[PDB]
């Protein structure tokens, strides 16, 4: 009879996981302040890692990796990629990005402008995008003056905007790919076989942010073609793979999925020394959400990593069950839907 | 040569001190009767080992130590122990009724009646010192005497010896071997009143020592004797520079200079390796033992330095170690470990090597090893111990549980919140230094 | 990278390796607190004896 | 030597106290003549806690026998270990107390209390370091209840800085002598609330049920009930009578067990309780130790929460397995332990087992469920007091109805105090 506590009531993913644990008849939920627990579904902010692994006779597991925020923050991710030799500034699958601090507060304002002038002089596409971790506030412009002034009006990041995205047909519309990755206490990297494409319902116009931002909330609020092509502007892998074969004469695995798997391993393996709990008094696992961009050349780009992602409605049952199987029951056995990305520890 | 005086307070302090002086005698070749054959200067001398041992005209080497306890049972063990001949009776001070695991009882009620006696005995040992560096104080956080009486003694020592350094060896409470529920109260109370009077304090978490004994020595249910043997090894490595010829940490002042840039953050993290069962071995190399210094499983306090920042770091090697091998191991570790220093401090290590390999009590649980290392690192990650302690304090104090025991001894309830506020400020300081 | 202050003796040697450059109350006051606590004990005990006397 | 002074008062107190000294004398290897005939030095290591040493290497219990009648103490003096008690420590009257708290506390006991205090003073003067006093008595009678609490009040006046501990037998209508027992118990309880540090609540209802339901004794007697109390008293005092680290003295036990001064009433438990040669494993001891059927207070622990718990394991057993089982009980039933007192369960192990058992476990619990015991007494008290029934027995000794009203309010306050900490 294992025990667990819930400290994040807003987690849709782990609400199902908690429900599944109780349905097994072998897991008992305790008060959120009871220390005698085997598993903690901790809160997003200020999780007390320092109080874990100090209960005698209790194997304690938590659903977050301490120090993983370096990969799940806009500014942190850019700094990690540039400063990490495993990734280097010459990274080919990450858009050219710069961290810009507001003038009312290191900083890369001068470095960003140096590359901006090269594109303007070189006649190349010089459209950039500005965003931050405090947004729902994103500005897309071809003039560096507007981007810098907007930020001064929290820390934002500026990266090259993919002016040549892959456009689904019919529709001539933009999209992004969300992949769910589970890392268990042994630091095995499991990629959920089922992904989703959060597509835009408006035609892409290179000359209005409705057709440029693939956010589900934006498409369901500022888009008048929501749900026209696919239910909820979400295209799953089965349909997307069929389109690639019919349109581009290729498969999802070869054209995109190989690059996605490569990117996932590179990021997680880079931070493994800093966050691994192999020889720690408590164990950690975490579910990650990777957002990718695909250009017209079938090249995969990484946008951001989410530390507390939500799952698709149809995929909640399967994914949450997989979390209990390989992440929770592996440490607490009771009485595959993932792809294991093998690597060197 | 400058002398050091060791003060052992309470059961934990006395028993640990008994194990340390036993190890000191074995390391220096001092027999239980006090005779030291290798000491050719009979009745005197200013050698390195004389900082801890005085000499009589008959050739007896008497430790410069004072044992204090509000109960006589524990110190009576030393009076009739194997090394009973080392200490003259003036060094052993015992009361009749202890502090009953009550900080207020040890600090106000019972401590007030014995404090003058302890100082007078301490003054006797100070008068034998040509130049006194300071004191080493051994005690527990959770005990009534170890917490309450130590804080009173530290205040008086700062008054009577204002220019002398004071170093602490503190036993952090662990429920697996704890004897009182109010130990979080005593820990925070004693830390609050001792914080300004201590220049450098080495915390030892009984939980960490307990698990090391089980994991590495294959001891199913470790006892105090098992714990103290391991603790005395760590203490011996720390004080080895004071007792042997060397150039690193040669005096108490150097400990503060090398490990404590900020006076309030004076709790270095100690990591020791290797710990090998005597019943069991492939001798570990310099690189292997050095790499083990960054494994939390070998630290005296379970915490994760990867999520903090370093202010200072000393490597203390004992055995067959040459500087070339140390540097090679350090270079490899930097390329695989997350070692982040504060911006206002250099990223480096102070290394001390003593050629004599570690000494092990015959018939003990620790096997003889060719080389060993103790790392003293001032990392902000040690604040996790404060966070655990403060949380337990908050839980009980919210209901005022057990508070009446302290008020009944004359202590005011406000001192509880005063001490808690001080701990809150201390936690804030650690987060500022180690967190961006 | 840099080894500095190498000192060697018969019993051992010490040195420093740098990898990267950087970027009290008086006795009177103590006695007052102790005597204040003792006085509070006497007041509390006196009240108990007063209660028992009643 | 931290000596404890033992006092037994009234019929119940002396009969249970006599058995207790018989039990622990056997454990320490002391024969009825006071001579030691043991085979282990652990027996004599802390013998001074309960025994004085006299000429000829004799061990004399530090016990004072008090009663307003001579009958029961005459039986004790003629009992198995009667000769071991110090003759001058038999302090008795002739009138009796008539199961009347007023007689024991105000009229009959007052005439005899000073001579009892003289014996107590004599015993205390010869103590190197006096821990305190332990009193055995019942709350339903007149001498143990009435004069016993008067002794506690006067002992505290002369020794305010010493620990006061009692084994108190709670009356029950199931095992009852007179209808006025709720009156006597309610008056005594308020005295205990103010003037004791630790009170082991022993309920005659629970003792009878254990003898009947568990031991399969169809017609239990007082002697059978006292067998459980002797074994329980030996277990609870194990940490006091043998070398150890946890709860080794009265004050340290109080600090660990009493988070609030008035909530110092403990539920004792014992295991095994067999109606007999079968070996009992450590897991079996732990489950039976925490089982309500092994409790002595007739209170359901699941109806409240544990503020603090003291566990004592006796015999040669795996201490590693003891830690595992104790942690398992807390982790599998963490809801019944208050979370605002971290690590409120302390476990001790002693190598010397009780007579006739390879190993045993003693349970000392400070649970809010003990309020059920005081609710039961309060309801019985009120059922009679609302009609002033049987009050003339007390008004005839000078008491006023107001004193009964205050006692009723005080015990209801005690029940309310437990209720707030249970939520
Ligand atoms: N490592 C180690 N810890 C000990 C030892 N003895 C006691 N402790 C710890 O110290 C704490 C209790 O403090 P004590 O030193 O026993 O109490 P005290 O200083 O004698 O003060 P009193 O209350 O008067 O007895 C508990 O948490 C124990 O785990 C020991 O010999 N070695
Ligand atoms: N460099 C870039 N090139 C092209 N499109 C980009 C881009 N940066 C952002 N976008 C677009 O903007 C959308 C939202 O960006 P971002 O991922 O920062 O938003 P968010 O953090 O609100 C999404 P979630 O939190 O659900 O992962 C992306 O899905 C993509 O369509
Ligand atoms: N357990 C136990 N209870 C007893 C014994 N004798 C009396 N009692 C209980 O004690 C109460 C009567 O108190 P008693 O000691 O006889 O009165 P006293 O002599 O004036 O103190 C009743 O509730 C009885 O149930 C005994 O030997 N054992
Ligand atoms: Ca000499
Ligand atoms: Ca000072
Ligand atoms: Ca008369
Ligand atoms: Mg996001
Ligand atoms: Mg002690
Ligand atoms: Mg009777």
């Amino acid at each position: 009879m294992y025990t667990f506590v819930v400290r994040d009531e807003n987690s849709s993913v782990y609400a199902e996981v908690s429900r599944l644990l109780l349905a097994t008849g072998q897991w008992k939920r305790l008060r959120k302040d009871n220390p005698r627990f085997n598993l903690m579904l901790g809160e997003r902010n200020r999780l007390p890692f320092g109080r874990l692994g100090h209960e005698p006779g209790l194997v304690q597991l938590v659903n977050y990796y301490r120090g993983a925020d370096k990969l799940c923050r806009k500014a942190s991710l850019v700094k990690l990629i540039k400063t990490s030799p495993e990734l280097s500034e010459s990274c080919t699958w990450f858009p050219e990005s710069y961290v810009i601090y507001p003038t009312n507060l290191t900083d890369e304002r001068e470095v960003f402008l140096a590359a901006y002038n090269r594109r303007r002089e070189g006649r190349e596409g010089n459209v950039w995008i500005a965003k931050s971790s405090a947004g729902a506030g994103i500005l897309i412009s071809s003039e560096a003056s507007e981007l810098l002034d907007f930020i001064d009006e929290q820390v934002h990041v500026i990266q090259k905007y993919l002016e040549k995205p892959l456009l689904l047909e019919p529709g001539h519309r933009k999209f992004d790919i969300r992949s769910w990755v589970l890392v268990d206490h042994l630091y095995n990297i499991y990629l959920y076989r089922e992904g989703v494409l959060r597509t835009s319902s408006e035609p892409y116009n290179s000359a209005d942010k409705t057709c440029h931002l693939t956010n589900h909330c934006i498409q369901k609020e500022y888009s008048k073609n929501y749900g026209r092509y696919e239910e909820g502007n979400e295209m799953f892998f089965e349909e997307f793979n069929q389109y690639l074969m019919d349109a581009l004469n290729t498969t999802l695995e070869n054209s995109i999925l190989l690059q996605i798997k490569h990117i996932i391993r590179s990021c997680l393996m880079c931070i493994e020394p800093a966050i691994s709990t192999k020889h720690l008094h408590y164990q950690s696992f975490q579910l990650f959400g990777f957002d990718f961009m695909v250009d017209e050349e079938l090249k995969v780009w990484l946008i951001e990593v989410n530390g507390a992602p939500a799952c698709a409605q149809k995929l909640y049952a399967e994914l949450c069950q997989g979390i209990v199987d390989v992440a929770i029951s592996s440490v607490f056995p009771l009485a595959s839907i993932f792809i294991k990305l093998h690597h060197h520890h | 040569m400058r002398e050091c005086i060791s003060i052992h307070v309470g059961q934990a302090g006395v028993q640990i001190g008994n194990a340390c002086w036993e190890l000191y005698c074995l390391e220096h070749g001092i027999q239980p009767d006090g005779q030291m054959p290798s000491d050719k200067t009979i009745g005197g001398g200013d050698d390195s080992f004389n900082t801890f041992f005085s000499e009589t005209g008959a050739g007896k080497h008497v430790p410069r130590a004072v044992f204090v306890d509000l109960e006589p049972t524990v110190i009576d063990e030393v009076r009739t122990g194997t090394y009973r001949q080392l200490f003259h009776p003036e060094q052993l001070i015992t009361g009749k009724e202890d502090a009953a695991n009550n900080y207020a009882r040890g600090h106000y009620t019972i401590g007030k009646e014995i404090i003058d006696l302890v100082l007078d005995r301490i003054r006797k040992l100070a008068d034998q010192c040509t130049g006194l560096q300071g004191f080493l104080v051994f005690h527990s956080f959770g005990g009534g005497t170890g917490s309450g009486f130590t804080s009173l003694l530290m205040e008086r020592l700062s008054v009577d010896y204002g220019k002398k350094s004071k170093l602490e060896f503190s036993i952090y409470p662990a429920p697996q071997v704890s004897t009182a529920v109010v130990e979080p109260y005593n820990s925070i109370l004693t830390t609050h009143t001792t914080l300004e009077h201590s220049d450098c304090a080495f915390m030892v978490d009984n939980e960490a020592i307990y698990d090391i004994c089980r994991r590495n020595l294959d001891i199913e249910r470790p006892t105090y004797t098992n714990l103290n043997r391991l603790i005395s090894q760590i203490v011996s490595s720390i004080t080895a520079s004071l007792r042997f010829d060397g150039a690193l940490n040669v005096d108490l002042t150097e400990f503060q200079t090398n490990l404590v840039p900020y006076p309030r953050i004076h709790f270095p993290l100690a990591t020791y390796a290797p710990v090998i069962s005597a019943e069991k071995h492939e001798q570990l190399s310099v690189a292997e033992i050095t790499n083990a210094c960054f494994e939390p499983a070998n630290q005296m306090v379970k915490c994760d330095p990867r999520h903090g920042k370093y202010m200072a770091c000393c490597l203390l090697y004992r055995g067959d170690v040459v500087p070339k091998d140390v540097n090679a191991a350090i270079a490899t570790i930097k390329t695989k470990r997350s070692i982040q220093f504060v911006d206002w401090c250099p990223t480096g290590f102070k290394v001390g090597i003593n050629y004599q390999p570690p000494t092990v009590v015959p018939g003990g649980d620790l096997a003889k090893v060719q080389r060993a290392v103790c790392m003293l690192s001032n990392t902000t990650a040690i604040a996790e111990a404060w966070a655990r302690l403060d949380h337990k304090f908050d839980l009980m104090y919210a209901k005022r549980a057990f508070v009446h025991w302290y008020v009944g001894e004359g202590m005011e309830e406000g001192e509880f919140s005063e001490a808690r506020e001080d701990m809150a400020a201390l936690e804030k300081d650690y987060e500022e230094v180690g967190v961006d | 990278m840099e080894v500095i202050e190498l000192n060697k003796c018969t019993s051992g040697q010490s040195f420093e390796v740098i990898l990267k450059p950087p970027s009290d109350p008086s006795l009177e006051e103590i006695q007052k607190k102790l005597e204040a606590a003792e006085e509070r004990r006497k007041y509390q005990e006196a009240e108990l004896l007063k209660h028992l006397a009643e | 030597m931290r000596e404890i002074v033992h006092i037994q008062a009234g019929q119940c107190g002396n009969q249970i106290g006599a058995k207790f000294w018989e039990v622990i004398s056997d454990e320490h290897g002391i024969d009825p003549t006071g001579s030691y005939h043991g085979d282990s030095d652990l027996q004599l290591e802390r013998i001074n806690v309960y025994y004085n040493e006299a000429t000829g290497n004799k061990y004399v219990p530090r016990a004072i026998l008090v009663d307003l009648e001579p009958g029961t103490m005459d039986s004790v003096r003629s009992g198995p270990f009667g000769q071991i008690f110090r003759p001058d420590n038999f302090v008795f009257g002739q009138s009796g107390a008539g199961n009347n708290w007023a007689k024991g506390h105000y009229t009959e006991g007052a005439e005899l209390v000073d001579s009892v205090l003289d014996v107590v003073r004599k015993e205390s003067e010869s103590c190197d370091c006096l821990q305190g006093f332990q009193l055995t008595h019942s709350l339903g009678g007149g001498t143990g209840s009435g004069m016993g609490t008067l002794l506690i009040s006067k002992i505290r006046e002369e020794y305010p800085d010493r620990i006061m501990n009692t084994f108190s037998v709670m009356p029950s209508p199931k095992v009852s002598d007179t209808v006025v027992e709720p009156y006597n118990a309610t008056l005594s309880v308020h005295q205990l609330v103010e003037n004791t540090d630790e009170t082991y609540c022993i309920d005659n209802e629970a003792l009878y049920d254990i003898c009947f339901r568990t031991l399969k004794l169809t017609t239990p007697t007082y002697g059978d009930l006292n067998h459980l109390v002797s074994a329980t008293m030996s277990g609870v005092t194990t940490c006091l009578r043998f070398p150890g680290q946890l709860n080794a003295d009265l004050r340290k036990l109080a600090v660990n067990m009493v988070p609030f001064p008035r909530l110092h009433f403990f539920m004792p438990g014992f295991a095994p309780l067999t109606s007999q040669y079968r070996a009992l494993t450590v897991p079996e001891l732990t489950q039976q130790m925490f089982d309500s059927k092994n409790m002595m207070a007739a209170c359901d622990p699941r109806h409240g929460r544990y503020l603090t718990v003291a566990a004592i394991f006796r015999g040669r057993m795996s201490m590693k397995e003891v830690d595992e089982q104790m942690l398992n009980v807390q982790n599998k039933n963490s809801s019944y332990f208050v979370e605002w007192i971290p690590n409120n369960v302390k476990t001790a192990v002693c190598d010397i087992p009780p007579r006739g058992l390879k190993m045993s476990a003693t349970f000392i619990g400070n649970s809010t469920a003990i309020q059920e015991l005081f609710k039961r007494i309060s309801e019985q008290f009120t059922a009679m007091f609302r009609r002033k029934a049987f009050l003339h027995w007390y008004t005839g000794e000078g008491m006023d109805e107001m004193e009964f009203t205050e006692a009723e309010s005080n015990m209801n306050d005690l029940v309310s105090e437990y209720q707030q900490y249970q939520d």
